C-alpha cells in the first residue's frame, strides 16, 4: 500500500512533465504492487500504458491499455475512462487496426 | 571576473592550443563554482549564463573537431542546463540550433525512442513554430515512409547551419538502405536507372556496390536473384513445437492446479 | 467505495458501418447516371 | 497533448493506402497509384511501395 | 547528467563528480541507477583518493535494486567514509546484511571451521564484534544474551558471564533458554562443557546446573571429582541434591559407568 501509491503519485507529474523514470519504471521493482485494490492496481495500468505511448507503442501496451480500461468502476467516464478510451485506440491506430 | 576567454573564441582557433586552457580553463571554473544548478543567489547568473554560453561553444566546436563522446557529455549537461526553471534567457540564438541539432545528430544515431523521448519538452514549437526545428521532424518523418527524393532535397535545403556531420551519417545510412533496395524483385536494370537513383553519373561506386551486392555488372545489365524458393514445407519444427505445445495443453487439462 | 478522482473535468452500429464504408461518398445517387448517360 | 502521437499517422496512413490498392489492383500503373493517393510524384511512389 | 564527466582521465574530476554522489542521490539516483556502473573501474584503478567514496554510493544505488550482495561487498571494501556514520536509515540496512551473511555463513563454519574459512574483509567480524559493543554498551542484555547465541561463537558468550549486568538469573537462566529451543547436540554439548566449569569458578557453585548439565552431557568422571570436592569439602547435606537429582535423573548405565570414578 505504500509499494501502491508512491509509484502512481511518482509517475503522474513525470507523466506530466519529462524526467527519465520509464526506464527506471522498467528497471523498478515495485511494478508490481500485489493486488492494489482496483483503484491504484487498476490506473496504474494506464498510467504505464502512456509510458510505452510516448517511448513507441510495439503493440505491446493495448493489452494493458484494455486492461485499464475493463477494470474501472462505475463512476463516470469523463474522469479519465474518456482519456483511456482515447489512447487506447490512438495507439491502435499506430498500429493499423 | 576570472573570464580568460573572450579573445580567440569568434575567431577560428580550431583544434589550437586554446582547447587544453580552455578545458583546464573549465577545471578553473569548475574549483570557482559548481555546475550544480545554483538554486540560490538568483542574482549570481554569471555562473550561468556566461559559463553556460562557454559550455555550448565547446559543445560547438566539438562537432567541428569531430569528437562525437565528448559531444554528448557537453551538450549533456546543456540539457542539464535547460532543465532549470529558473528564469534565464528562454532561449537564445542558439537553443534551437543546438537542442534541434542534438535531436539531429541523435537522427543519425539511430536511436529513434531517444528520437522522440526528446520532443516533450517543446511542444507548439514543433509545427505552429520554429521552422529550424520543424526541419528534423519533418525530415526524419520524411524518412519513416519511402520518401527519398525529398530528403535528398532537404539534403541541401538546409536553413539552419553546416550541418554537414549528420548529414554524411545521413548521407550513408540510406547508401546502404538504397544498396538494399535494388536488392528487391526487379527486372533487368541497365546501366542509367539504378545508375542515376543515388547521386552519381559514372564512377567505380557502382562497381563497389555491384561488386558488393549482386546485380551485377552485365550487358547493360543487373542481375535478379529472385530466388525465395527453401524456406516452406516444414511439418517437423511444428512437429517438434505442436508436440510441446499439445502436451501444454494436456497438463492444464487434468493435472489439478 | 468508488472515489474516482477528477484528472479531466442495436439500432446504433450497422448503420455505423454504413457510415465506416460510406460516411460520405455521394450521398443523393439520383442524377449522375444521368450525367453519364451523355458522357457515358 | 497526444499532438506529438498525432502527427506520426501519416505512416500508417500510407499504409492503409498502399495494402487497400495492393489488394484491390492486381496489375496498376505506379503512374495511377500516387495520382489516386495525390502523392505529386510517381518517382519516390516507386520508393515508398 | 554529471555521469558524463565520466571520462576526463584527471583525478580530481572524479572526486568533483562523487562531491555530488551523497546528497542528490534520490532525484538522478534513478538517472544512475543501471545505466552506468563505473564505479568498479576507479575503484579497482591504481588512481587513488578515489576508491574509497565510490563504494558507499555503490553500496546506496545497488542496495534499493536488490543488488544486496553486490552492496554488501563494496558495502566492505569501501572503507572507513563508509562505517563513519550509524545516524541514518542506512544502518539498519548494512547490518540486516552483515550480520545475516556473516551468521549464516558461520553455520556453515560451524561445521567444517578447519580449513575453507573465512576471508574476513576485517569489519566483516568488525562491525559484528563492534555492534555488538554497541549492545552491551546500550544497557540491553536480553538481546546481548541472544546474538551471543546467534554469533555461533562460545567465548563471547563466556565474555558476557561478566559484563555491565550482573549474575543473579543470567548465564544460569540463559540455559533453561537454550535447552528450550537447543536445536541439535553439535552446538549444546560444547556451550554445555564450556559454561559449568565456570560454574565451578563462580563464587558460589551451583550443584543442581553441573549435575543436569552433565547427565545431559555424559561425563561420567567430572561429577566424581566435584563430588570429590564434596568429599574434601564434607558436607553431606550439599552433597546432596547433586547426588540425588543424580539417582533421579541418571541413567543405570550412567550411574553403573559413574560408580567406577566414585570408587576411586
Amino acid at each position: 500500500d505504500g509499494q501502491a501509491t508512491l509509484l502512481n503519485l511518482l509517475l503522474r507529474n513525470y507523466l506530466h512533465y519529462s524526467l527519465y523514470d520509464q526506464a527506471e519504471k522498467l528497471v523498478s521493482k515495485s511494478v508490481f504492487p500485489e493486488q492494489a485494490n482496483n483503484n491504484e492496481w487498476a490506473r496504474y495500468l494506464y498510467y504505464t500504458g502512456r509510458i510505452k505511448a510516448i517511448q513507441l507503442e510495439y503493440s505491446e501496451a493495448r493489452r494493458t491499455m484494455t486492461n485499464a480500461l475493463r477494470k474501472a468502476p462505475q463512476h463516470t467516464a469523463v474522469g479519465f475512462k474518456q482519456t483511456v478510451h482515447k489512447l487506447l485506440i490512438v495507439v491502435e491506430l499506430l498500429l493499423g487496426e | 571576473m576570472y573570464e580568460q576567454l573572450k579573445g580567440e573564441w569568434n575567431r577560428k582557433s580550431p583544434n589550437l592550443s586554446k582547447c587544453g586552457e580552455e578545458l583546464g580553463r573549465l577545471k578553473l571554473v569548475l574549483l570557482e563554482l559548481n555546475f550544480l544548478p545554483t538554486t540560490g543567489t538568483k542574482l549570481t547568473k554569471q555562473q550561468l549564463i556566461l559559463a553556460r554560453d562557454i559550455l555550448e561553444i565547446g559543445a560547438q566546436w566539438s562537432i567541428l573537431r569531430k569528437d562525437i563522446p565528448s559531444f554528448e557529455r557537453y551538450m549533456a549537461q546543456l540539457k542539464c542546463y535547460y532543465f532549470d526553471y529558473k528564469e534565464q534567457l528562454p532561449e537564445s540564438a542558439y537553443m534551437h540550433q543546438l537542442l534541434g541539432l542534438n535531436l539531429l545528430f541523435l537522427l543519425s544515431q539511430n536511436r529513434v525512442a531517444e528520437f522522440h523521448t526528446e520532443l516533450e519538452r517543446l511542444p507548439a514549437k514543433d509545427i505552429q513554430t520554429n521552422v529550424y526545428i520543424k526541419h528534423p521532424v519533418s525530415l526524419e518523418q520524411y524518412l519513416m515512409e519511402g520518401s527519398y527524393n525529398k530528403v535528398f532535397l532537404a539534403k541541401g535545403n538546409i536553413p539552419a547551419e553546416s550541418y554537414t556531420f549528420f548529414i554524411d551519417i545521413l548521407l550513408d545510412t540510406i547508401r546502404d538502405e538504397i544498396a538494399g533496395c535494388i536488392e528487391k524483385a526487379y527486372e533487368k536494370i541497365l546501366f542509367t536507372e539504378a545508375t542515376r537513383i543515388l547521386f552519381f553519373n559514372t564512377p567505380k561506386k557502382m562497381t563497389d556496390y555491384a561488386k558488393k551486392r549482386g546485380w551485377v555488372l552485365g550487358p547493360n545489365n543487373y542481375y535478379s536473384f529472385a530466388s525465395q524458393q527453401q524456406k516452406p514445407e516444414d511439418t517437423t519444427i511444428p512437429s517438434t513445437e505442436l508436440a510441446k505445445q499439445v502436451i501444454e495443453y494436456a497438463r492444464q487439462l487434468e493435472m489439478i492446479v | 467505495m468508488s472515489e474516482k478522482k477528477q484528472p479531466v473535468d442495436e439500432d446504433n452500429w450497422d448503420d455505423d458501418n454504413v457510415e465506416d464504408d460510406f460516411s460520405n461518398q455521394l450521398r443523393a445517387e439520383l442524377e449522375k447516371h444521368g450525367y453519364k448517360m451523355e458522357t457515358s | 497533448g497526444t499532438y506529438t502521437l498525432i502527427i506520426r499517422l501519416r505512416h500508417n496512413v500510407i499504409k492503409t493506402g498502399v495494402r487497400m490498392i495492393s489488394l484491390s489492383y492486381s496489375r496498376i500503373s505506379l503512374a495511377d497509384i500516387a495520382q489516386k493517393l495525390q502523392l505529386d510524384s510517381p518517382e519516390d511512389a516507386e520508393f515508398i511501395v | 547528467g554529471i555521469i558524463s564527466l565520466l571520462d576526463e582521465d584527471e583525478p580530481q574530476l572524479k572526486e568533483f563528480a562523487l562531491h555530488k554522489l551523497n546528497a542528490v542521490v534520490n532525484d538522478f539516483w534513478a538517472e544512475i541507477s543501471e545505466s552506468v556502473d563505473k564505479i568498479e573501474v576507479l575503484y579497482e584503478d591504481e588512481g587513488f583518493r578515489s576508491r574509497q567514496f565510490a563504494a558507499l554510493v555503490a553500496s546506496k544505488v545497488f542496495y534499493h535494486l536488490g543488488a544486496f550482495e553486490e552492496s554488501l561487498n563494496y558495502a566492505l571494501g569501501a572503507g572507513d567514509l563508509f562505517n563513519v556514520n550509524d545516524n541514518s536509515e542506512y544502518v539498519e540496512t548494512i547490518i540486516a546484511k552483515c550480520i545475516d551473511h556473516y551468521t549464516k555463513q558461520c553455520v556453515e563454519n560451524a561445521d567444517l571451521p578447519e580449513g575453507e574459512k573465512k576471508p574476513i574483509d576485517q569489519r566483516l567480524e568488525g562491525i559484528v564484534n563492534k555492534m555488538f559493543q554497541r549492545c552491551l554498551d546500550d544497557h540491553k542484555y536480553k538481546q546481548a544474551i541472544g546474538i551471543a547465541l546467534e554469533t555461533r561463537r562460545l567465548d563471547v558468550f563466556e565474555k558476557t558471564i561478566l559484563e555491565s549486568n550482573d549474575v543473579p538469573g543470567m548465564l544460569a537462566y540463559s540455559l533453561k533458554l537454550c535447552m528450550s529451543l537447543m536445536q541439535n547436540k553439535q552446538f549444546r554439548n560444547k556451550v554445555l562443557r564450556v559454561l559449568v566449569k565456570i560454574y565451578m569458578n563462580l563464587e558460589k557453585p551451583d550443584f543442581i546446573n553441573v549435575c543436569q548439565c552433565l547427565i545431559f552431557l555424559d561425563d561420567p568422571q567430572a561429577v566424581s571429582d566435584i563430588l570429590e570436592k564434596l568429599v574434601k569439602e564434607d558436607n553431606l547435606l550439599m552433597a546432596y541434591q547433586i547426588c540425588f537429582d543424580l539417582y533421579e535423573s541418571a541413567s543405570q548405565q550412567f550411574l553403573s559407568s559413574v560408580i567406577q570414578n566414585l570408587r576411586t
